[PDB]
RNA sequence: AAUAGGGUGAAGCCAGAGGAAACUCUGGUGGAGGCUCGUAGCGGUUCUGACGUGCAAAUCGAUCGUCGAAUUUGGGUAUAGG
RNA sequence: AGUGGGGAAAGGUUCCAUGUCAACAGCAGUUGGACAUGGGUUAGUCGAUCCUAAGAGAUGGGGAAGCUCCGUUUCAACGUGCUUGAUUUUUCAGGCCAACCAUCGAAAGGGAAUCCGGUUAAAAUUCCGGAACUUGGAUAUGGAUUCUUCACGGCAACGUAACUGAAUGUGGAGACGUCGGCGUGAGCCCUGGGAGGAGUUAUCUUUUCUUCUUAACAGCUUAUCACCCUGGAAUUGGUUUAUCCGGAGAUGGGGUCUUAUGGCUGGAAGAGCGCGGUAAUUUUGCCGCGUCCGGUGCGCUUACGACGGUCCUUGAAAAUCCACAGGAAGGAAUAGUUUUCAUGCCAAGUCGUACUCAUAACCGCAGCAGGUCUCCAAGGUUAACAGCCUCUAGUUGAUAGAAUAAUGUAGAUAAGGGAAGUCGGCAAAAUAGAUCCGUAACUUCGGGAUAAGGAUUGGCUCUAAGGAUCGGAACGAUCAACUUAGAACUGGUACGGACAAGGGGAAUCUGACUGUCUAAUUAAAACAUAGCAUUG
RNA sequence: GGGUAAACGGCGGGAGUAACUAUGACUCUCUUAAGGUAGCCAAAUGCCUCGUCAUCUAAUUAGUGACGCGCAUGAAUGGAUUAACGAGAUUCCCACUGUCCCUAUCUACUAUCUAGCGAAACCACAGCCAAGGGAACGGGCUUGGCAGAAUCAGCGGGGAAAGAAGACCCUGUUGAGCUUGACUCUAGUUUGACAUUGUGAAAAGUUUUUACUUAUUCAAUGAAGCGGAGCUGGAGGUCAAACUCCACGUUCUAGCAUUAAGCC
RNA sequence: AUAACUGGCUUGUGGCAGUCAAGCGUUCAUAGCGACAUUGCUUUUUGAUUCUUCGAUGUCGGCUCUUCCUAUCAUACCGAAGCAGAAUUCGGUAAGCGUUGGAUUGUUCACCCACUAAUAGGGAACGUGAGCUGGGUUUAGACCGUCGUGAGACAGGUUAGUUU
RNA sequence: CUUGGAUUUACUGAAGACUAACUACUGCGAAAGCAUUUACCAAGGACGUUUUCAUUAAUCAAGAACGAAAGUUAGGGGAUC
């Protein structure tokens, strides 16, 4: 047969992300002395649309502690953040929406966003519109914090890891139907080349494992082993169960 | 006169896409095209730019909000939760 | 970079009429839409027309689809034979 | 929306003149994009050149037997650094910085600066004449400024001929989608008077056609928006075609700004244009007169403006230029400073530039009915940039002559019947514009719908309605656009008179829809799609 | 061993009956599970088949509506509907007509004839029939009919006319595309051991756990503030003497912070 | 060297025709029929075979047009009857002359409606595609049902498919 | 379901519900209904009044608000039944 569309994506020729119009990488500040020991104050200059992103971004200006200079940061805007708002980041920062605090400095039940998986990676968790991380609890003896991720998973992170207080702005986006192929066209026109999708069952056996037949049908179980190889993993990979989800999980 | 009985702003879609999808669109699109009261200057001059961006024509304040409303219920709940935990922490 | 001229007439807005209220009716205004008739354009339905040692190794004629967007297109650039 | 006038790609001398006909131009040939000989492309201002885009790709490194692969600042000791006071001691003294930063990548993106008239056989935003401009350099004079050292005025928005400002920093310009109506301008279209020229003239026609123009650049002036001062608003007012604004200060009164755009003047009438009278084998002319003053708009095209709509879509970068913050350093009195004020001096290299851009200069073996990106765009009819006729411009090219059998190809018509033809109404016919009337089932309430189904439409002569600017007025004066409605008359009952231009209805199967593919036998019920669900 | 069908898929054979006739509402047993539910249908899916009934017509293997033990319908291998849309397939009606009865006439361009110009396909030799025999359908052979130069416009009976070493079929120890529980392997991946690989403790009988950091691995930064201690306060109730803990310059505001003042 | 047309041999089968005469026919074998048997013809059926053609003879049907056969449906003239007439049936010479318009189906075949003197049957490479048409079949697209783990199969249905 | 340690036992935690006992011929509300604490928000009946207005009222076709449980649509939760 032929190399399938799953496998053609890794080469990344026509499958790279369309990034001309993007407004920069959304990151927290580099963890420095001011954030480790006290707090630093910045001012929100802009709240802008980032193409390919549902969440707006905030452009926040900070002073450089060591040279006469201004540092502009690209944060993910939490909902309620406004232009001209003062943002405080550090260990001694107060519990206000938009402030960047270590996870250990936030009491249980604190809603936080753009949370660091590891100390100083500048944000990994809860970055999409309407999403957040709930702080479940602390283990001060081991310097660890238990959090709940948007997927429902519980994670243990260093208490020195940082997050931004509040919920990511732009939520409820999925509530509206797209209603049109053109709307999805414009949605992925500034994301990447993954739309539209031809069904593999509608191809020929060269093109896909589902192709061929005198009727369109998969023919074998569409649940595929985790240990299958590239060119085989088309369908439901390592599926623990299938069918309509009935009852609680 | 009243021009449409029920489609309203969704009368631009004609007969396409299904009635359930069109009334579901109508609910959120009246909200995304409405004018909201500015919490800064007090005028009802706040309109959406892109999703999550709500600008006031008068005082030129931009606030991060929801996709189709200035404030979501989840954000209001988080605002009160944070206010409460701040009060307890600072006594 | 390109896309005559019409039709329909969505929100919003103004006025009048009715109602106890919750609210309703009428006339304008407005100018929405992967809306519509229809040029350029893009396409290529039918005649199973012409031609079929052709004007042409795919064209010609009428008829036809679509025609403001998932539109059409120049140039630059990327992807290379299991 | 050209058979007109230019260009991009591509060609490469096909351009122009002279000669010329063996071959080629599927007839001919005295002609030619053919053949032969010569000639021809002039730039500081137009491009390239420079910037960065998607991307391409060295270096340090790391792979790989290796050809080479990765990577683009990456685990790198990465400046052929600058700025000054100099020194003439051709030595120096230092002061700052070195996040990023090899390089290539656009004749449609970004970007310093030129126009008019004339001139050739063939070149011209390139030559000639005149008139400007930019950048770089040099540099003096005038002005400006200083004894209160680095200017004044205005309440203010801010103004000006100038009117210190290092390191470093902050900003702005470069720099940005699309659509809708409105407004303004320009060019074009239309039109009145006058001064010329041509045409018609049996008759009519103060007539029909035509000339009456003004570049870049300089000065003054000119604007929506925005802003400032005054003032303090419900009896809420102002206000757009479009309902937005005002105690976060409206209406009213007075101002400030951008100069987009127009006006006046200089450029500039000396040019060009239109006439009349003359010179001459004659290179080329010489003389005189005129070239003036208006009006109009749902007009067309285009530019700009203030607005409004739209997106789970929010619509490049960099070179480069400026301003501001900061306060280093240096500055006067018998004199000091500055080339962001005026004037003056010098220079601007390299390569491209002819011509075609297509029913004969390109690609399809060719002078091939195919293909190949884009700019400008007159009158009439009309909704119309459609169709039809015409002006400017350009062509009149395509082997021809004589006849007019059959069978064709393209096109017409047909008594009575009206799908009996045929697999099948295939093909053709019928309908068709506009105004008014009337419009069913079903429906996701949006539609269906131009459903279905009817009436009218010419020409002429009238009538009515619909506005602007002035004057202190429910009125007068002047001026003005085509829309709509009604009536009479009229004719071989014709009249969307050519052109242009839906046939309709009742149902079943199927795909929801718009969209997409088998270039060159299949456009579909196939693919996609929104929606739904599952998996990691 | 368990779970999972909006995973691939599957959803059947058997055994009796109502005061005319007809029908059968009326129970268990097997296949590796369940045994086709709601719906829909001679449907683009029904063999029999032009199914049967009704309607449409003068007449209908067509159409529509019904029926349903359905060869072999059926639920995201989606079922049933469905307004709108469709150069999709189909039936009927009105209008319309040369589609037809059944043809006729007209126009231009051909064809035609001339001057000039001037190919190609094809060609064993060639070119009148009838019968015979024959590789079983002759232009030629045999036997007959016959048979007279040179030709023009048409034409499509024949030349088993031309175009192509049949594309169907079979054979070949000839392939190729595709597939799978074929034969034989394989990139990848997973699992163990050895090496990289060192320093301790404890416990199990060599194995398990956790301590160290320098090997190795991951990440960031223009390698900016690390580790320990000490200055200053706030505290514990101080029972010797100040030990332990905490902090140690920035939070109404869209301003500013750069090239050290000061002291010795 | 070998199948899927035509053609050739064969004629089981299909079709058509005789001979005998048990019975039928009020009686009566033979007007008209005719069992049990038996002899043939035909090549308008389908088989059997594999001779020709696989360096290709264009494979359904219809439309169009000509011709031929006769085993005569009609028309001419006649013989026979269980022929009174009328109608009908059996038969002879006879192919001179005609043998239709439509609904459904791609159909050949079929089946109805209707007219008619009658609506006979066949052949000509199952006449006839450089005559047409292209509805069917039988390339490649697509759908369904059953079958297959699958790629795929179906001589099942369905829709679209260059005729030099 | 269980020698793979079930059931049981102590400690700890997480989820959703629900508010026992007190709880009654007791309370509140137009009805449906309402039961852990506290705060906030706006209501309400009765009572008291030598306050105020003076017929403003009663019941009501039309027309409205609320309306147990179950059920429907879409998110979230899904302990127990
Ligand atoms: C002289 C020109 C006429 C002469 N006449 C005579 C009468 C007649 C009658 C017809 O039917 C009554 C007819 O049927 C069509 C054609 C004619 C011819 C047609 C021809 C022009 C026509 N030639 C062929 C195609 C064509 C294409 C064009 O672009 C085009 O534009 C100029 C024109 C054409
Ligand atoms: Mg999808
Ligand atoms: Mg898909
Ligand atoms: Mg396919
Ligand atoms: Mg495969
Ligand atoms: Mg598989
Ligand atoms: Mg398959
Ligand atoms: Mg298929
Ligand atoms: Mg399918
Ligand atoms: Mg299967
Ligand atoms: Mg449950
Ligand atoms: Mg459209
Ligand atoms: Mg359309
Ligand atoms: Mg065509
Ligand atoms: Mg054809
Ligand atoms: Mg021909
Ligand atoms: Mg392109
Ligand atoms: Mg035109
Ligand atoms: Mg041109
Ligand atoms: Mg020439
Ligand atoms: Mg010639
Ligand atoms: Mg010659
Ligand atoms: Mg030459
Ligand atoms: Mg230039
Ligand atoms: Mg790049
Ligand atoms: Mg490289
Ligand atoms: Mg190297
Ligand atoms: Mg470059
Ligand atoms: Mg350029
Ligand atoms: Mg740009
Ligand atoms: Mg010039
Ligand atoms: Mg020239
Ligand atoms: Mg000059
Ligand atoms: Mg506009
Ligand atoms: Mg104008
Ligand atoms: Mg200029
Ligand atoms: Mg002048
Ligand atoms: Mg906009
Ligand atoms: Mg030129
Ligand atoms: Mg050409
Ligand atoms: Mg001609
Ligand atoms: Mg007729
Ligand atoms: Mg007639
Ligand atoms: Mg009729
Ligand atoms: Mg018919
Ligand atoms: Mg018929
Ligand atoms: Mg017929
Ligand atoms: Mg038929
Ligand atoms: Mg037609
Ligand atoms: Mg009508
Ligand atoms: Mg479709
Ligand atoms: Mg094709
Ligand atoms: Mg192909
Ligand atoms: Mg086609
Ligand atoms: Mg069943
Ligand atoms: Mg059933
Ligand atoms: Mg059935
Ligand atoms: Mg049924
Ligand atoms: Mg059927
Ligand atoms: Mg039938
Ligand atoms: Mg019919
Ligand atoms: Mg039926
Ligand atoms: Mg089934
Ligand atoms: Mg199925
Ligand atoms: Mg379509
Ligand atoms: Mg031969
Ligand atoms: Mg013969
Ligand atoms: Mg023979
Ligand atoms: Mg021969
Ligand atoms: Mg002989
Ligand atoms: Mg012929
Ligand atoms: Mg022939
Ligand atoms: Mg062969
Ligand atoms: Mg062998
Ligand atoms: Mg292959
Ligand atoms: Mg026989
Ligand atoms: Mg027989
Ligand atoms: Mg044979
Ligand atoms: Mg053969
Ligand atoms: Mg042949
Ligand atoms: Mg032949
Ligand atoms: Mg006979
Ligand atoms: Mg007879
Ligand atoms: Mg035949
Ligand atoms: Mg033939
Ligand atoms: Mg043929
Ligand atoms: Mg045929
Ligand atoms: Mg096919
Ligand atoms: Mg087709
Ligand atoms: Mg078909
Ligand atoms: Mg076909
Ligand atoms: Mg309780
Ligand atoms: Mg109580
Ligand atoms: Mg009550
Ligand atoms: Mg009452
Ligand atoms: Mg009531
Ligand atoms: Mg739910
Ligand atoms: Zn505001």
């Amino acid at each position: 047969g032929r190399v399938i569309r799953n496998q053609r994506k890794g080469a990344g020729s026509i499958f790279t992300s369309h990034t001309r119009l993007r407004k920069g990488a959304a990151k927290l500040r580099t963890l420095d002395y001011a954030e480790r020991h006290g707090y630093i104050r910045g001012v929100v200059k802009q709240i802008i649309h980032d193409p390919g992103r549902g969440a707006p971004l905030a452009k926040v200006a900070f002073r450089d502690p060591y040279k006469y200079k201004l540092r502009e940061e690209t944060f993910i805007a939490n909902e309620g953040v406004y232009t001209g708002q003062f943002i405080y980041a550090g260990k001694k920062a107060s519990l206000n929406v938009g402030n960047i605090l270590p996870l250990g400095a936030c009491p249980e039940g604190t809603i936080v966003s753009n949370v660091e998986e590891k100390v100083g990676d500048r944000g990994a968790l809860g970055r999409t519109s309407g999403n957040y991380v709930i702080i479940i609890g602390h283990n001060p003896d081991e310097n660890k914090t238990r959090v709940k991720l948007p997927s429902g998973a519980k994670k243990i992170i260093s208490s020195d890891a940082r997050g931004v207080i509040g919920v990511v702005a732009g939520g409820g986006r999925i509530d509206k139907p797209l209603l049109k192929a053109g709307r999805a066209f414009h949605k992925y026109k500034v994301k990447r080349n993954s739309w539209p999708k031809t069904r593999g069952v509608a191809m020929n056996p060269v093109d896909h494992p589902h192709g061929g037949g005198n009727h369109q049908h998969i023919g074998k179980a569409s649940t595929i082993s985790r240990g299958a190889v590239s060119g085989q993993k088309a369908g439901l990979i390592a599926a623990r169960r299938t069918g309509l989800l009935r009852g609680t999980q | 006169t009243k021009r449409t009985k029920k489609v309203g702003i969704t009368g631009k879609f004609g007969v396409r896409y299904g009635s359930s999808l069109r009334r579901q669109t109508k609910k959120l699109e009246v909200q995304q095209h409405a004018k909201y009261d500015c919490s800064f200057c007090g005028k009802r001059t706040v309109q959406r730019g892109a999703t999550g961006i709500w600008n006031c024509k008068s005082c030129k304040k931009t606030v991060a909000g929801g996709a189709y409303t200035v404030s979501t219920a989840a954000a209001a709940t988080v605002r009160s939760t944070i206010r409460r935990l701040r009060e307890l922490a600072e006594a």
